[PDB]
């Protein structure tokens, strides 16, 4: 599994790839790994897959909820804390790592990651999962502010691309989302238009 | 809290002539990775009290939270009354204590600092709920490598000032970068006084390696 | 092994309009003789009959039960049983002790109440139904029954056929293993009478 | 760590007659729950009047074989005579005891004609003990096919043999327990042994 | 065990193998591993036999006492939501594998359904013991929006092939086709393999066994 | 390890057991009673854990003698002895288990003599003769010999001799005396002690 | 497994059960636990087959080196003394066997009683196999120096039939072997399912 | 070798008319790491014998050593004798078996092809010592994967020619690229013919992704 | 386990020694004599672990009696304890280690009689009495309590007599009969043995 | 740990890091990782300190006696097959990475990595060392072929610099080593010169 997210003025930029293995067996090589938990926050998922799923279940609830008393659409900061919430709560239980990524009126497009342990940060870019080893000196040379909107998608196929080619636990294809204030653009790329 | 998963490394504390300062550097490292390298371990609890915690971030993070809410409930009463910097110490030696005999600890040692009513406190607290109170502090290996540094200071001259404390604490920082794997070269530094808490940061120490060149 | 401290064999066998069951009689404690008159066959109705092999407490605690549950299902409902439904209740009884079960593979042989249909079939130690048309087995011997019994039954057996070839299965069956034997009984069922008969075995 | 041994399976069988032997085995090599092959026969040839037939590990079983055939040669050479089934039967029991403390994997049964015409099997144990029978099966299916041999031939529980009606069981018997067990049945490979030499046979079983 | 499943322009196909074995002995020779959840959506299980069961009879009721207070058809997006919570209520000693599939209001639905709570969404699927030699068949062969006859030719390749070449499953094939306006079962499908036929003759003549004792007891 | 033996003939019941309480290395006592009276015509012995036997005997003591007391009539041996088994039954499996054995003996004035014999896990057989304890190997082979259904009381005695000695001369534990006792119609009357 | 041996007036007197087992299953019904090493010695079996029967074929020919060489047979004490020697050095390796071993000599009958962990004792009467406890009982009961032959043979018949009847391991056909001074001889082959009804009636 | 650390994944070979042909990928991966990416598994030993052999990759090495200094040495003499692929396939399997009651094994898995005298050989060695011949072959997960799809042609036609063999090969070669953790995308075939040995790579497989757009 | 009491007068040393052989739960001899004769003048008794005691024993006495045959005099008793001492401590560390207990007694025409105690681990000691086994515990305060140095030999015998019965009476283990010789200045005599 | 070794046409550029740990203490900070087999032969070593060392020398040494004898400079692939034998002889004890690295007039500049294993094989560029996960996208993604001396002494400081920021076990100076036909050229990057 590997999964990033990078910010820039105006809005977040989130990728993974489409793998899920059962030992050396690809179980599923078609997975998507993107779940929107509303209408302009997303979650990027890697650890066990019961986990991820329940708790991505229970917060899609709990924020919906709380979106309709309020009569507003939500912070980003408030599902990255009831992510926090959950994660911190049963950390003997659960083996999850979560990128929360979305776009708020009141402060743009923000990117939060919430590791194993319940801890929560927010960063410029962040990277997760078990390939991302590969590929930290390369996101370390390669980043700088300022970049455009698609200035972000070339930089992310390409830190993925990477990271797929190394790890045996990643693969398939890759799965591009792009969020700002007009909506979600989302994209895959197959074989031919990964970069090489 | 059975595993760290990702830790902090060590913070200092020294007592001068009216206050005292602590210190600590921005990284948390999970195992040998030093993933997160702008993370802040140094909380202000109210205008006399500071506090600085090293080993699971988490936990650090979930005590920040009891903490604040405890120190905002107060204050809402209006009485003239607040918490003393030995009052905190006091609360979070039984909060590590009940949950040590629960087998369920918080992995974390905890350092306070304050200056209350013309008198500093410098305060120590464990794990299993071991604490206590010396005129120089140092958690993690800061125990082996700079204690000794301080400890040596604090004889001689009993009695300290801000700049020589402030010099003495950036002494001991370089030190402990040369020497120790999971260090970075930017940290933190907070000052309580009469006038009221100030956090200064991030710094940087200037190193020598003149010895290279005589291998 | 849990199920090999008592020993035990029972086995059920299907004819035409009849059926047969069988069980050996021995309790001992894993290399010593006890008794040798060891009840392991019982009746839940007039045609109906379930046998028990594994581990003698559990045996005699869900014979208990089974009876409990039986009589007072009959006494509300205000007729017999039917070999689905028992078998389903005994299911049901197995599974409720998920993670603490009974150590106890029950069979189950009898006719219809209505139209005298033969049923014989055969449950695990947690409760999953396994019904059959020819044959099932169960105890330590499993192995040597399925031998004899792939060989020598054959469809549309009548009640003679039938005895003569579940008591040889039994006895050749039950020669070969060290922890069962000492004697067979063997029940045949029909629909106008009910024949039991204990076997000539060796002792030893 | 590391297992020196597997288990491949394998089902080897032996009757002894009035004036022949037969020896039985089937021709499926697995491994786990996968299937290696469906034509590996486990019985080898030892002298125009003795069969041997091996079951369990493989490699054990391969390395056996050798050893036996390289031992019959020097007997041969130093002794002028072709060695007998009781002698083969003696020299294999001194060989499986030279490893009693890393034993072969092996179950072997050896059939054959003694020396005044009249069939003769015997049968081993993994460390060495043998012993003179009238019929034996082993491997894995032994305890199923046992019951049979004992009810059919000798007579037990009931108030010669010939060479088709002993045909005619074994052939019964394998298509018997190809019906319950997991490890046995592609092809069945009979040899007899008789006065006139070797002879075989080949019939077919499940594929499943 | 061997069940699989494929998706086609009209509906569903799944399929599945008859035995059941006890560590190395086969127990039963003719079991049923397709399970009826409702009129439009069936299961296939592997794993334990008896939590397969148990778990597919409680979904089923309580899809039951739902549709029948809604008053219309079922979905299947509701049964994987109650299996895979409890599922996961569990926290995995429920050994159960299940390919769940059928057609609703929205169309074809095939979902997989693992021990511990996690799902797929998919085209076709495989579980079982023999996965592996039936996930090749429909790697080579499978095409988007075939016909009936051939996605039922290519489950009983797919099934065929984890038949012979693995241990654990054998027998026969079964196959159900769920379809908008029908439901087929067949029972069996295919029949690749027989018993042989006995050639001697081991009757047991009248009188043969010694009893001791006897009693009869007229109805 | 202690010693049970009983043997039942046509009108009687014959029971014997031995009299040490041992602690490690070294006899405590050597008049120890190992036999309860249930009722006027109902003996219960038990051997094994310590603690165990005594609590479990007297709660069985308590239940029959109040059944007597609150009904106007006593028990009967079977009833006893499948009340017993269930109470054994029932404490196997939970948090308190008990490490019993134990023989029931009875007379019934329609059923007869009765002997019972319930190991540890708390299966219930009837005997005509039955034996606890390592002297049980040693002494059934003789009593397989040697018995016959029309034994009368004399004989017995002269088996249950028979039995003793060879447990003196074979046997590596020191049991110098033994208790015995016999149930008739007449009710529970006590023999007297062979000793060595 | 049960075999008992006992000396008397006439000599010595050994018999032995005939069933061995894998585990519970019985692997067969006719093993031959009497192991014939001389004209003028006998060895039992208990424990490991293969054990017993190599040992004791190298103990066959050293004793026939032994009386080739000296011109003199073996005694059964100095037979019994070689026994024991080569099973000490392979002393905690693994091996399980215990025999005795019968004869006669210039100083009259002889019984002994090896078994591996190196125990080596003379006697009157032993037993040994797992249903040996249930033999001990019978034979201490019945058993008198000054029996007559009819009446030893019966009593060793009886006390394996009770052995079998009680143990689980134990099975089979009653083999019976007496000890002469002119060699021994082989009396009687007796199958369990018939002695059941000699005896019960 | 107690551990086997750079491992190859998995040899197929298949027999038809003339010849042999046998087909491997082009990786040596450390754990989950894919170290190296263009390492050769796929040996030829003489002029109609050829050698496949995964698992650890020190081991496969030293084995290429042995084995073709015994070639050259039996080759010196010129007497007019080779050795056969039966000779090898022989000799490999008295060299592992003797390894493996040492408790010291090779962990690797063989398949030797050849052509002589007419007749095709293709034969399998395992680490323990067993050993067999088939009319296909594949070690590893191909066990699983690609065996039924070879024994599902070899059954209905059970003598192929040169072209279905090779296009069988790519076959599998797909399959086990799509199913695969440990895989790669270059593979290298040698095939053994009356001509002799011919090795042709690195090739590559053309894959399909439609199923993407239907999640 | 085996019992061995030894006891040193003035001009005599008085042994005993139990008389069974048992295996598992059952006595297999009754007469077994523990009691080698090394010398004219010297017994070495042994117990412990089965063979290596007879292995031990017999070494020792053929090494004793090659010495006598050598040289024309005998071994002294103090001699033949160290030589045991010394093989035994050699044995310890090698791969062939011997678990034996031993008693040695002797008397030397100047020295007068000897007494000698060896436990396993080869430490050697020089007492007055001695024991070993189980009911050396039992036996040890009797003998402290009741002995003299000025002992005569039927004051001893009587001794002796009072340690067996206190084994009879309190001890776990059936030990009926025990073997009893005196060494003197006129050799070793064989005394009646000591039944119950 | 992080060792690098890049090829140029007429050489090969070496670059490694300077600290030894021992646990999370910092031994050694200005250690040498690059040692000179021979004149034109470099080694660059990770693992044990020990088993590096004397393999080393003992390379040194065989080494230069064959060159004695041959009279001639000998070969890079002699050095790396020097180093497998010993590597895979004891690769039950010895825990050991190396980079081979040399210019030799046959066949220019060449680089054989032996890994843990006794593993050989030949590459353009060869990383090596605990820190090098982090580094394996930037040279894919940086290197080209026809670089020149000085575009492989950038790029090999690059990443090594990138390694060091991220792992706990590397840090210290930067050496660098240059070996073409004229000589080998080595320098210090200390801190000021470190890449940012």
């Amino acid at each position: 599994t590997t999964i990033m997210a990078v910010q820039f003025d105006g809005g977040v930029v989130l990728g993974a790839d489409s793998r899920t293995t059962t030992g050396s067996y690809i179980a599923n090589r078609v997975t998507d790994k993107l779940t929107p938990i509303h209408d302009r926050i997303f979650c990027c998922r890697s650890g066990s897959a019961a986990d991820t799923q329940a708790v991505a279940d229970a917060v899609t609830y709990q924020l919906g909820f709380h979106s309709i008393e309020l009569n507003e659409p939500p912070l980003v900061h408030t599902a990255a804390s009831l992510f926090k919430e959950m994660c911190y709560r049963y950390r003997e239980d659960l083996m999850a790592g979560i990128i929360i990524a979305g776009w708020d009126p009141q402060e743009g497009g923000q990117g939060y990651s919430v590791p194993m342990g319940g801890m929560m940060v927010r960063q410029s870019f962040a990277i997760g999962g078990s390939g991302s080893s590969y590929i930290y000196g390369y996101v370390d040379a390669t980043y700088r502010e300022g970049m455009t909107k698609e200035e972000c998608l070339q930089f992310t196929a390409n830190a993925l691309a990477l990271a797929m080619e190394r790890d045996g636990s990643s693969g398939g294809v890759i799965r591009l989302a792009a969020i700002a204030e007009s909506g979600v653009e989302r994209q895959v790329l197959l074989g031919d238009q990964i970069p090489k | 809290t059975q595993n760290p998963m990702v830790t902090g490394t060590s913070v200092l504390g020294v007592k001068f002539e009216g206050g005292v300062v602590i210190a600590a550097d921005m990284l948390g490292s999970y195992g040998s990775l030093a993933r997160f390298r702008n993370i802040s371990r140094i909380m202000r609890v109210n205008n006399s009290t500071m506090l600085g915690a090293s080993g699971d971030y988490a936990d650090f993070q979930y005590l920040k939270q009891v903490l604040g809410q405890m120190v905002i409930d107060e204050e809402l009463l209006g009485d003239g009354h607040s918490y003393s910097p030995r009052a905190i110490h006091s609360w979070l030696t039984r909060a590590m204590y009940s949950r040590r005999s629960k087998m369920n600890p918080l992995w974390n040692t905890m350092v306070i600092g304050g200056y209350a009513d013309g008198e500093s406190f410098l305060g120590y607290v464990d794990m299993l709920g071991v604490a206590y109170e010396a005129p120089s502090l140092a958690t993690g290996y800061g125990a082996y490598l700079a204690q000794p540094l301080l400890r040596e200071v604090l004889e001689k001259q009993p009695v300290l000032s801000q700049t020589e404390a402030r010099d003495l604490v950036e002494r001991c920082m370089r030190v402990l970068y040369y020497r120790d794997a999971r260090s970075y070269n930017r940290f933190q530094t907070a000052t309580v006084t009469e006038k009221g808490v100030e956090i200064e940061g991030p710094l940087s120490t200037e190193t020598n390696w003149d010895i290279a060149h005589m291998i | 092994s849990i199920m090999s401290y008592n020993g035990g064999a029972v086995m059920a066998m299907k004819g035409k309009n009849c059926v047969a069951i069988a069980a050996d009689r021995r309790f001992g404690i894993q290399a010593q003789m006890v008794t040798t008159d060891f009840q392991k066959i019982f009746p839940m109705g007039d045609r109906l009959y379930i046998g028990l092999a594994g581990l003698a407490t559990d045996v005699q605690t869900v014979a208990q039960r089974l009876k409990f549950r039986l009589n007072l299902y009959e006494l509300k409902e205000g007729r017999q049983i039917k070999p689905y439904t028992l078998m389903s209740m005994v299911a049901n009884l197995l599974y409720e002790k998920r993670f603490g079960p009974y150590y106890t593979e029950p069979v189950i042989a009898g006719l219809d109440p209505k139209t005298f249909k033969p049923f014989i079939c055969s449950l695990d130690l947690i409760g999953c139904p396994m019904v059959t048309d020819d044959f099932v087995v169960s105890g330590t011997c499993a192995e040597q029954m399925y031998g004899m019994c792939e060989s020598l039954w054959e469809p549309n057996m009548d009640p003679d056929h039938l005895f003569e070839t579940i008591s040889q299965a039994m006895l050749n069956a039950v020669d070969r293993d060290a922890v069962s034997g000492m004697g067979v009984i063997v029940h045949i069922i029909e629909k106008d009478k009910i024949t039991t008969r204990t076997l000539k075995a060796r002792m030893d | 760590r590391f297992s020196p041994y597997v288990f491949n399976g394998g089902t080897i069988l032996a009757i002894a007659g009035e004036d022949f032997a037969i020896v039985a085995s089937d021709t499926r090599l697995s491994e786990g729950f996968s299937i290696h092959t469906r034509d590996s026969p486990k019985c080898y040839k030892l002298t125009d009047k003795t069969v041997i037939g091996c079951s369990g590990f493989h490699g054990d079983c391969l390395t056996l074989t050798k050893i036996i055939e390289a031992r019959l040669k020097m007997y041969k050479h130093s002794n002028n005579k072709a060695m007998t089934t009781g002698a083969i039967a003696a020299m294999l029991s001194t060989i499986l005891y030279s490893r009693r403390f890393f034993p072969y994997y092996v179950y072997n049964i050896i059939g054959g004609l003694d020396e005044e015409g009249k069939g003769a099997v015997y049968s081993f144990d993994p460390v060495g003990s043998y012993q003179r029978d009238s019929f034996k099966a082993g491997g894995s299916a032994s305890a199923m096919l046992q019951p049979l041999l004992d009810n059919q031939v000798g007579f037990k529980n009931m108030q010669p043999l010939s060479l088709d009606r002993a045909m005619r069981l074994v052939k019964d018997v394998f298509i018997s327990a190809a019906e319950r067990d997991v490890y046995t049945g592609d092809a069945l490979r009979i040899c007899i042994v008789t006065k006139e030499g070797i002879r075989e046979e080949t019939v077919s079983l499940r594929k499943d | 065990t061997t069940i699989a499943g494929v998706v086609y322009k009209d509906g569903i196909v799944l399929g599945a193998d008859t035995r059941a074995t006890e560590g190395m002995v086969v127990a039963d020779k003719n079991c049923s591993k397709i399970h009826f959840i409702s009129p439009n959506i069936y299961c296939c299980g592997a794993g334990t036999a008896a939590d397969t069961d148990m778990t597919t009879q409680l979904i089923s009721s309580n899809l039951e006492l739902h549709s029948l207070s809604t008053g219309r058809l079922p979905r299947v997006v509701t049964a994987n939501r109650m299996l895979k919570q409890m599922l996961f209520r569990y926290q995995g000693y429920i050994g159960a594998a299940l390919v769940l599939g059928g057609v609703d209001v929205t169309g074809p639905h095939l979902y997989s359904i693992y021990p511990h709570g996690s799902t797929d969404k998919l085209p076709y699927v495989t579980m079982g013991s023999g996965s592996l030699a039936a996930m090749a068949v429909f790697e080579d062969k499978f095409r988007p929006d075939m016909e009936e006859e051939e996605a039922k030719n290519l489950v009983s390749e797919a099934i065929a092939a984890g038949i012979f070449n693995d241990l654990g499953s054998g027998s026969n094939i079964d196959l159900c086709v769920i379809s908008k306006n029908k439901l087929d079962f067949l029972r069996p499908y295919t029949v690749p393999n027989k018993k042989g036929t006995r050639l001697g003759r081991y009757r047991c003549e009248k009188g043969t066994t010694a009893v001791l004792t006897e009693k009869i007891t007229p109805l | 390890m202690e010693y049970l033996i009983g043997i039942q003939g046509p009108d009687y019941v014959l029971v014997a057991s031995d009299r040490v309480a041992a602690s490690n290395i070294v006899q405590m006592k050597d008049d120890h009673d190992k036999m309860f009276k249930m009722s006027e015509k109902i003996l219960l012995l038990c051997v094994g854990e310590a603690g165990d036997t005594v609590q479990f005997a007297e709660y069985i003591q308590k239940n029959v003698q109040l059944y007597k007391m609150r009904n106007g009539y006593e028990l009967s041996p079977t009833a006893a002895a499948n009340f017993t088994r269930r109470n054994l039954a029932d404490c196997l499996r939970s948090r308190t288990p008990y490490h019993v054995n134990l023989l029931l003996a009875g007379y019934d004035e329609h059923e007869g003599p009765a002997l019972y014999y319930m190991d540890y896990l708390a299966a219930l057989a009837k005997a005509p003769f039955a034996a606890h304890g390592y002297g049980a190997f040693l002494t059934l082979s003789i009593l397989d010999r040697y018995y016959t259904p029309t034994i009368s009381r004399e004989r017995a005695v002269e088996l249950l001799r028979k039995c003793l000695e060879e447990l003196q001369k074979r046997f590596i534990l020191n049991l110098p005396t033994f208790s015995v006792r016999i149930i008739d119609k007449n009710g529970i009357h006590d023999l007297d002690n062979i000793s060595f | 497994t049960t075999t008992l041996a006992f000396k008397f007036r006439h000599g010595v007197i050994v018999a032995a059960d005939s069933r061995a087992t894998a585990g519970a299953y019985i692997a067969s019904q006719t093993v031959k636990k009497v192991i014939e090493i001389n004209p003028y010695l006998l060895g039992t079996m208990a424990g490991g087959a293969a054990d017993c029967s190599f040992w004791e074929r190298l103990l066959a020919r050293q004793c026939r080196i032994y009386e080739l060489r000296n011109k003199e047979r073996i005694s059964v004490a100095a037979a019994s003394k070689l026994l024991a020697n080569m099973v000490y050095q392979y002393k905690g390796m693994g091996l399980s066997m215990g025999t005795m071993i019968c004869g006669w000599d210039k100083r009259g009958p002889g019984l002994y009683y090896v078994d591996s962990e190196g125990n080596r004792i003379s006697g009157a009467t032993f037993s040994v196999g797992s249903g040996s406890v249930y033999a001990y009982g019978v034979m201490d009961r019945g058993y008198s120096y000054d029996l007559e032959v009819e009446q030893a043979y019966d009593l060793a018949r009886r006390a394996i039939y009770q052995a079998t009847y009680r143990d689980a391991y134990s099975g089979g056909a009653v083999n019976l072997y007496h000890v002469r001074e002119d060699g021994w001889i082989r009396v009687s082959s007796d199958n369990v399912a018939d002695l059941h009804e000699k005896y019960s009636g």
